[PDB]
């Protein structure tokens, strides 16, 4: 029975039945961020307040 | 896409302002909408592209207007000069077709 | 100075004096399959120096009113040394492209490239009841036009090559979100991109299935005072990396 | 100046070829797409094909009425373009001309501007 | 999963110049508002969690629906299972590459009675049946038929008047994800079918009364939701722009980028 | 025999609910997972990366890549205006079509702060500066330079550096803003000035072009999903 945070602005408990995994619910709080391979994929990395072409 | 222009024959004297249409069965993008001058027995001309530019060389009484389905040419002045037939053409999707015609007759 | 590079794979070797940074992927180098992710259960032929080096591509001029090319890269290169023989006598095979797109001007020309590096991109026909044939899609190592007006649907097969639908149905300026750089002939010479390999199974057939396409496409076109040279060229120079192959057959 | 003269008009034979050929003078050839438009006697315009420019390639890109019968094509070393008729029925009687195609702005707007005299074809 | 909070800032004079940069590098400017002017120091409580890939894309969305008639021989449903008949599924999928998830499918499954012609129609609670078929087992062809038995297809049986059917679907598939896009052809001579529908083979999907005709014919309709749990999601792609014309394939026919103004200076 | 007791919501399918569900197929086992690159793990990595904006629309040039090139001559007055639209990203038709104004019309609410990179697309000899101005609502348009500095605003010369970063900061009453058009959320006008000339020597070519991208910082949120108005269908396809 684990026991969890709630989103808010206090905790719910939460069994699973079933014997396989893709019957449980479904996560949302995986909160993961990573958005330095979209916006800096560069090989030498660029500092802010460097001239970015020396 | 088919054009239909209005009236097919027309009649003024010299001093009037005249004005004919062009009407399309869908609509068109006005950018693509175009006016031609051929007069009898010789080869058309570029009268207005994009309809309400002005091309090389024309007098400056011709104003195109309209948008959507409905387009139109407006003569402030007419002269002696210009009686000639004007077509519309078009584009939404191949091909490019013009108009009926409509033929300005001098009084 | 950071204006300067120097890449060296095989027996050929790239200099450059007027760059931009190296864009890198998805943050990802290129390196072999490892041992929890393989499939295929017999030893993979691995070259290496035969493979892995700058093989240059065709040249195309770059007009006062052009469109864009693009040339399908995963077979752009089967008829080109030692990489065009090990994809016929295999039946697998996964790589890892750099790619180097070089076009200079002088200090008096202006306009603006966009290279990008678009993974599975699936084109469009001009008639809509039908699919592209294979010789419209792909020319092998020639670059295939886009074109600034639309292509009527009285053609049977052949691509819809409207420059700004991009031939995929998204806007054209959405293409950043891609890998990609720019050749502004104020600033850059040239643009690299280090690809890896980007699919959804371990290892892949070279033949049924192009893994990318690479686009050049001009967002503002070339412009010279009277007198300047007028013929401003375009050349590609593609390097797989980290190759490998599986599963010999005959020759196909 | 824009000169366009055109050519090679003549009485023909119903299922019978003809090939018109008009002759550009005054501006650079590979610069400009070059247009075909046929007029019957007295009737509207009507639109056959163009071909592009060197810079989009070259391609054509015909009507929905002659797709397959006409084919639109220049030459390599001078500055003249062609019209290869093939089936000629009893309606492809009229006066074809050479129409001229530009860039306004940067883009481009279907206008034709600079036309041919018109050269005539009698089938019968 | 908290934002960045703004710190304070001071008037400088020196050689350090976050605001010039150069995008010929394919790299986006990292500067934030503290480097251009002078801010204040606000604590930002927001957060970035109705903005995840798992509270986005898992929500119940409708991707077909197919009628049967009672009063009828071979009166019985069917579909092959894609998603590219729905016009705003379809586009939040085809934001990514390659997609790997669970399901939740649910059925909504109604009923209309027809104009038949006795009189004094009363007719019994109705039951539904809804099969699967792999691709590879036998067919229907009828209603009664040896192939409703489902001795190993699973099937779900349902009266009317309850809850609406819902199961789970594990990520069945072939490769380590669903590709939302295929540049390539089915056969190795480069002929014949070319894009996604190479990879689409999922199944089939019957539907059909079990119980008799009783006095009159009877229409019914069923509605098929899908909903991903446990997604990833990996390689971003541009939106659509241009509408969806065919299930098949990315056919299209173009459009300008944008809707226009009338100026570059007008507001 | 345990005594419940059934509450309303009961034998109702709402789309958006959390709940499990018996499995159609037990005991499956999964293709085991893959390091394929590039992986999403939120949707504010897309909406943080920079596309370019189409600020040059007029009717004739959104069928052509000649709407995202706003033009820059050589001029003989000062303080004349290059652009000009309103900051709205989810319903101004200029930040509408965009990779960030794609993503807002999901949304219903947006807050935080938008970053705005020009770059210069010219010759290699040509020079100026020019002055982007934004100006928080309340007035109308600044139609001068005068009206214009006194807003937010950077100066930017053109060098070898050529990209220069308006970042327009967050000013607003609330916490949030309509992604819909609406007067009661306004949020500004962005617009560009000349400071000095564009002066170019002798053989050079005088029309030069400036590109324009957008993207957001990182402290922009959104909330409320709803569905989108740039899709429609009338039957299956
Ligand atoms: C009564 C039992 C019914 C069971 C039905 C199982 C349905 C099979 C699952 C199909 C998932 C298709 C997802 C495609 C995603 C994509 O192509 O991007």
């Amino acid at each position: 029975a684990q026991v969890s945070t709630q989103k808010t602005g206090i905790h719910y408990t939460n069994i699973n039945y079933y014997k396989d995994a893709a019957s449980n619910s479904a996560n949302r709080q995986d909160f993961t961020q990573d958005p330095g391979k979209f916006t800096e994929p560069v090989k030498d990395i660029m500092v802010k307040t460097m001239p970015a072409l020396n | 896409n088919v054009l239909t222009q209005s009236p097919p024959i027309m009649s003024a004297s010299p001093g009037e302002k005249v004005t004919m249409t062009c009407r399309a069965s869908s609509s068109v993008s006005s950018s693509y909408l175009h006016w031609y001058q051929q007069k009898s027995g010789a080869s058309p001309k570029l009268w207005i592209y994009s309809t309400s530019n002005l091309a090389s060389g024309v007098p400056a009484r011709f104003s195109g207007s309209g948008s959507g389905t409905s387009y139109s040419l407006t003569i402030s002045s007419v002269e002696a000069e210009d009686a000639a037939t004007y077509y519309c053409q078009q584009f939404s999707g191949y091909p490019l077709t013009f108009g009926a015609g409509t033929k300005l007759e001098l009084k | 100075s950071d204006r300067v590079r120097s890449i060296t794979l095989g027996n050929s070797t790239i200099t450059t004096q007027e760059c931009a940074n190296v864009v890198v992927g998805y943050g990802v180098w290129p390196e072999y399959l490892k041992d929890n992710e393989a499939t295929a259960e017999d030893q993979p032929t691995q070259p290496d120096v035969a493979t892995c080096r700058f093989y240059t591509l065709e040249s195309v001029q770059w007009m006062k009113n052009s469109a864009g090319w693009w040339w399908k890269l995963p077979d752009a290169l089967s008829q080109m040394g030692l990489f065009g023989q090990n994809m016929q006598y295999h039946y697998l095979g996964r790589t890892g492209y750099t790619i180097h797109v070089q076009c200079n001007a002088s200090k008096f020309h202006q306009g603006c490239l966009l290279v990008v590096c678009v993974p599975e991109a699936e084109m469009g026909c001009s008639n809509l009841n039908n699919t592209p044939e294979f010789s419209e899609l792909s020319g092998g190592d020639s670059a295939r036009m886009f074109t600034d007006t639309q292509v009527g649907e009285s053609n049977a097969k052949k691509v819809q090559t409207a420059v700004w639908n991009a031939g995929m149905g998204v806007g054209v300026g959405n293409l950043t979100i891609f890998p990609h750089q720019w050749i502004n002939l104020r600033t850059n010479n040239s643009a690299t991109l280090v690809m890896p390999y980007i699919n959804s199974v371990p290892m892949d057939n070279m033949f049924r299935h192009n893994n990318l396409t690479l686009m050049i496409i001009p967002f503002v076109p070339l412009n010279y005072s009277e007198g300047s040279s007028p013929y401003v060229p375009i050349t590609v120079t593609i390097a797989p990396m980290c190759a490998e192959y599986n599963g010999l057959r005959l020759a196909s | 100046e824009v000169k366009l003269v055109e050519s090679g008009g003549g009485l023909v034979q119903p299922g019978g070829s003809l090939s018109l050929s008009c002759a550009a003078s005054g501006f650079t050839f590979t610069d400009y797409y070059m247009n075909w438009v046929r007029q019957p006697s007295g009737k509207a315009l009507e639109w056959l094909g163009f071909l592009r420019n060197k810079a989009n390639g070259y391609t054509t890109e015909y009507s929905a009425s002659v797709k397959g019968r006409f084919t639109i094509s220049r030459d390599n070393s001078q500055s003249i373009l062609y019209l290869q008729m093939n089936a000629l029925r009893a309606e492809d009687s009229a006066t074809y001309y050479c129409a001229r195609s530009r860039y306004y702005g940067g883009t481009y707007r279907y206008a034709l501007d600079y036309w041919g005299q018109g050269t005539s074809v009698t089938v019968s | 999963a908290r934002v960045a909070d703004t710190i304070s800032s001071r008037p400088t004079n020196s050689e350090s110049i976050p605001a010039l940069t150069a995008a010929e590098t394919g790299h986006t400017s990292q500067v934030v508002p503290s480097d251009t002017m002078q801010t204040r120091h606000v604590k930002n409580y927001h957060s970035r969690s109705e903005s995840s890939i798992e509270n986005f894309l898992c929500r119940s969305a409708c991707v077909y629906y197919a009628t049967y008639t009672n009063n009828s021989k071979k009166g019985f449903a069917e579909w092959v299972i894609n998603t590219r008949q729905v016009a705003q599924l379809r586009r939040k999928l085809e934001l990514f590459t390659y997609l790997r998830f669970d399901l939740e499918l649910t059925f909504v499954i109604t009923s209309a009675q027809q104009p038949s012609t006795a009189s004094s129609v009363d007719a019994p609670v109705q039951t539904h049946q809804i099969m699967y078929v792999p691709p590879g087992g036998p067919v229907p062809t009828k209603v009664k038929d040896y192939a409703w038995q489902t001795s190993t297809n699973p099937s779900v049986f349902w009266t009317e008047g309850n809850a609406p059917p819902r199961m789970s679907i594990p990520f069945i598939s072939i490769g380590n994800a669903y590709s939302c896009f295929y540049d390539g052809w089915t056969q190795f001579s480069r002929n014949g079918v070319y894009g996604i529908n190479t990879l689409n083979n999922m199944g089939t999907l019957y539907m059909r009364h079990v119980n008799e005709a009783g006095q009159g014919p009877i229409k019914s309709t069923v509605r098929i939701y899908f909903k991903p749990k446990h997604v990833k999601a990996w390689v971003p792609r541009p939106p659509r722009l241009c509408q969806y014309e065919k299930q098949k394939n990315v056919n299209f026919s173009p459009i300008g980028v944008t809707t226009s103004r009338t100026d570059i200076i007008t507001t | 025999g345990l005594p419940v007791m059934t509450t309303p919501g009961s034998t109702q399918f709402l789309t958006s609910d959390d709940f499990q569900s018996p499995s159609a197929m037990p005991q499956f086992d999964v293709t085991p997972e893959m390091q394929i690159p590039g992986r999403v793990n939120n949707l504010m990595e897309i909406a943080e990366v920079d596309s370019v904006v189409p600020v040059n629309n007029t009717e004739d040039n959104v069928s052509s890549l000649k709407a995202y090139q706003i033009p820059v001559q050589s001029n003989s007055d000062n303080g004349k205006q290059v652009f000009g639209f309103p900051l709205q990203p989810g319903a101004n038709n200029v930040l509408n079509r965009t990779l960030l104004g794609e993503i807002l019309n999901y949304y219903t609410h947006w807050s935080g702060s938008i970053k705005l990179t020009f770059m210069f697309c010219g010759s290699a000899m040509a020079t100026g500066k020019f002055l982007l101005a934004y100006s928080p609502p309340g007035a109308g348009v600044p139609k001068n330079r005068k009206d214009a500095m006194l807003g937010t605003h950077v100066i930017w010369d053109v060098g070898l550096q050529s990209s220069c970063v308006l970042c327009v900061p967050w000013i607003s009453q609330t916490h949030y803003r309509y992604v819909v058009e609406d007067e009661y959320t306004a949020a500004g006008y962005v617009t560009c000035w000349y400071q000095t000339n564009i002066v170019v020597p002798a053989d050079v070519q005088s029309s030069c072009d400036i590109l324009c991208f957008v993207s957001a910082c990182n402290d922009f949120s959104v909330r409320m999903l709803k569905d989108t108005p740039f899709i429609r269908q009338d039957t299956f396809y």
